[PDB]
């Protein structure tokens, strides 16, 4: 319908999910699609538990964690959440820089200046039409190859152990369960939005795995080589990226104002790109595992606050196993990070 | 399951005139295709990636042109170092599929075979064998229909043809065709005719011997 | 200098097992997928299988459930392996790996037949009565295994021209034609003898050719 589709295209609209559902297809092919499944399901749990708690004993999570926790722990959770929104804005400026260099070819510094003056410009239907049009653009090839061979033969979970194998999956599932959706008639619109746009992500990844897996060539991490051919569809990919970044800017920075009030300070990572010693293309995926490390700190308070003062949320089945599986995975990739 | 029929199967050139290989597809495969050169007993280095972009470390002589359901490689001024095999590989979908291949060869003026038919060897006769080889030395082009006749009746089977590579001395092909027989097959009959229908003669070149004398 | 090298050639009986080592150098094997390409003696070729690094085997439907591909990152070797029945698939195998392809190995020869080592039987081919001023004489190596005999002609016939047609399989063994030509003014005045060298059986047969 016209509601959940726009709510979905806007709901994802970040460079991180583009830049990790196009790495999983270039290295771990269809065998990674499953995580995207697990990426949405628990997420559709979590936000529901936020909608299940956001009206009863009404307050956003930053208002709650200031009510009954020690002060040093409040400073620690503000370090954690501020590094979370900081890393999200790093994702915004990075992806928008790669987009501006993907269009006019401007250096990422001048691209960051243009994103600064677009932050000046911020003070809708066309953006959702761009992410909707690239979303249908990846629904052009959601049909395209071996529907029962590589697909369902890889949606069943593999226990792969390698550093990059679990690192990239942790980046994907750490980018989908965005920490700022946890800081929050309505349930159906979001279950269908995240539902269909889950097909946008499985489409993006599967097409990223069928477009070139065994072909080798230049890696898909740059996103400059991510323009798939059916000419103008490439510029459509770059404009879709730029729109996704510029909108995730306002949404994630206003959300950072919600977590922060209860501007340029998050722009310091935005110019770490000038370090020149390492290329930015794949520090965005890291930007989604660091963002992943800020998820348990955003999940424990919901899990514990859900069952005291309020009705509903008595179910503690999958919603509590997901946090311990989550933390054991991120402690696998964190305890092997040396 | 997509295939790639490649034509022409073999190609002769002077060298000088431009050649153009065709790698027809079974369905559309976009610009996912690879062109390889090959020599005898060698590893095939890559020439053309994606049919448009020339690959790394490849002379500007070669150029791939095409779009969609069929693609064509093209060599301009063959330069005596482009002779031999050429293979063509799609890579979009499992399984990857190579083409039918082509063997580029040197071209020159025509020639006629110096056919000579031999009786079975005296030692092979008491060994039980009865091979009647029929050499067809120095002929052009490569194609010949050599044929055997045992008492007029043709012998399409029991034969064995063999072909040399394009001769080093003068770019001229030669072949052999053994007609191995058992004892009764060699004793029941009376004569063995070795014919060769060829482009340079409407009448096939003929040699024969008979069991007596 | 990026470079791939393979294991030495192999000759195995039917229903035996075998393995081949595609070792790599000059690039990061853990970062590239290796394809396998099989070329019969001269009968074209078709894509075989691909082993993506970190063990990801994908076999084509043509050669599924017989072939297997091991990998060893400790020495960056890509192992090919064939077990089960062998049914005399005889060919030279290839491996490939580099972002656009174009770095293939030197290839490895692999022959399957049950025949034991047998020295040849050289059969002289006398014309039996002579078109023109030059006469052709023949020599027939036959029934040998393994491959590759080298036929050499002694003559002294002033003008002469030798040919040696490629070895071909007959009933599990090998057969070969061998030509020579002499001015007939020296035949049979000057002898023109046909030696045949088969190093795998040590035997060399210096067969004289007479009518
Ligand atoms: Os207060
Ligand atoms: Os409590
Ligand atoms: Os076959």
């Amino acid at each position: 319908f016209l509601g959940p589709a726009v709510i979905a295209s806007i709901a994802y609209m970040d460079p991180g999910n583009f830049a990790t559902n196009i790495e999983g297809g270039a290295r771990y092919g269809y065998s990674l699609l499953w995580v995207i499944l697990a990426a949405n399901l628990m997420a559709m749990v979590i936000q529901n538990l936020s909608a299940n708690l956001g009206i009863a004993s009404g307050r956003n999570l930053p208002e709650l964690i200031r009510e009954r926790w020690p002060r040093p722990l409040v400073w620690f959770y503000w370090i954690q959440a501020e590094l979370v929104a900081m890393a999200t804005d790093l994702a915004e400026f990075l992806g928008a820089a790669l987009a501006i260099q993907l269009l006019t070819g401007l250096p990422m510094f001048w691209g960051a200046v243009v994103t600064g003056v677009v932050t000046f410009w911020l003070l809708e239907l066309a953006v959702g039409a761009f992410v909707l049009m690239i979303g249908v653009a990846y629904l052009v090839q959601v049909v395209l190859a071996r529907p029962d061979l590589a697909a369902v033969g890889a949606g069943f979970v593999p226990r792969l152990q390698g550093p990059g194998s679990a690192y990239l999956a942790v980046g994907i599932i750490g980018a989908t369960v965005m920490p700022h959706v946890i800081y929050l008639l309505n349930r159906v619109d979001v279950i269908a939005a995240m539902g269909l746009a889950g097909l946008i992500n499985m489409s993006m990844l599967a097409v990223a795995a069928a477009t070139f897996h065994g072909k080798n060539v230049e890696n898909a991490g740059d996103l400059t080589t991510a323009y798939q051919t059916l000419p103008a569809a490439s510029v459509l990919f770059a404009v879709a990226l730029l729109a996704s970044g510029l909108s995730s800017s306002a949404v994630g920075t206003m959300a950072g104002d919600v977590i922060m009030q209860g501007r340029l300070i998050t722009m310091l990572p935005a110019f770490i790109v000038i370090l020149l010693g390492m290329d930015p293309s794949s520090v965005l995926i890291l930007s989604q595992v660091i963002l992943c490390f800020g998820v348990p700190f955003a999940l424990v308070p919901l899990l514990l606050f859900t069952a005291h003062h309020d009705v509903m949320g008595a179910l503690v089945t999958r919603r509590s196993f997901t946090v311990i599986g989550w933390v054991i995975a991120v402690i696998i990739i964190a305890l092997n990070g040396y | 399951d997509i295939e790639l029929t490649q034509s022409p199967a073999t190609l002769s050139v002077t060298p000088g005139d431009s050649v153009s290989l065709s790698c027809r597809a079974s369905q559309s495969i976009s610009n996912n295709l690879h062109w390889y050169q090959q020599k005898s007993h060698e590893s095939p280095r890559l020439l053309i990636k994606y049919v448009s972009q020339s690959s790394s470390g490849i002379p500007s002589r070669f150029s791939g042109s095409g779009s969609g359901t069929d693609f064509t490689l093209s060599i301009n001024s063959v330069e005596t170092e482009d002779f031999g095999m050429y293979f063509c590989q799609q890579s979009n979908s499992w399984p990857r599929t190579f083409g039918g291949g082509t063997k580029l060869e040197i071209k020159r003026a025509d020639a006629a075979p110096t056919v000579s038919i031999f009786p079975p060897s005296s030692e092979q006769l008491t060994s039980g064998g009865a091979s009647v080889v029929c050499f067809l030395n120095n002929f052009y082009p490569k194609d010949i229909n050599v044929k055997w006749k045992i008492d007029g009746s043709e012998r399409q089977n029991g034969v064995l043809n063999s072909w040399t590579d394009q001769d080093s001395k003068d770019s001229t092909y030669s072949m052999s065709s053994t007609l191995t027989l058992t004892k009764d097959e060699y004793e029941r009959h009376n004569s063995y005719t070795c014919e060769a229908t060829h482009k340079t003669s409407t009448s096939p070149i003929v040699k024969s011997f008979n069991r007596n004398e | 200098q990026v470079q791939l090298t393979e294991s030495g050639p192999g000759l195995v009986a039917p229903s035996q097992s075998l393995s081949i080592t595609c070792t790599v150098s000059g690039f990061s094997l853990t970062s590239y997928g290796v394809h396998w390409v099989r070329q019969p003696p001269g009968k074209g070729l078709e894509w075989l299988v691909v082993i993506w690094s970190d063990g990801s085997t994908t076999y084509n439907s043509a050669l599924k459930s017989r072939l297997s591909i091991s990998k060893d990152n400790s020495k960056s070797q890509v192992f090919l392996k064939m077990n089960s029945l062998q049914t005399d698939d005889t060919a030279m195998y290839y491996c490939a790996r580099e972002p656009p392809y174009g770095y293939w190995g030197q290839g490895t020869t692999l022959t399957v037949s049950s025949a034991k080592t047998t020295p040849p039987s050289v059969y002289p081919l006398a014309p039996g009565c002579t078109t023109g001023s030059s006469v052709t004489l023949g020599c027939l190596v036959k029934g040998y295994f393994p491959e590759s005999v080298t036929v050499t002609w002694n003559s002294g016939s002033l003008s002469s021209s030798v040919h040696t047609f490629p070895a071909l399989l007959q009933s599990g063994l090998y057969t070969m034609s061998s030509s020579v030509t002499v001015p007939s003014s020296t035949w049979p005045s000057q002898t023109v003898t046909c030696s045949v060298a088969h190093p795998a059986s040590s035997t060399t047969v210096d067969k004289k050719l007479e009518p």
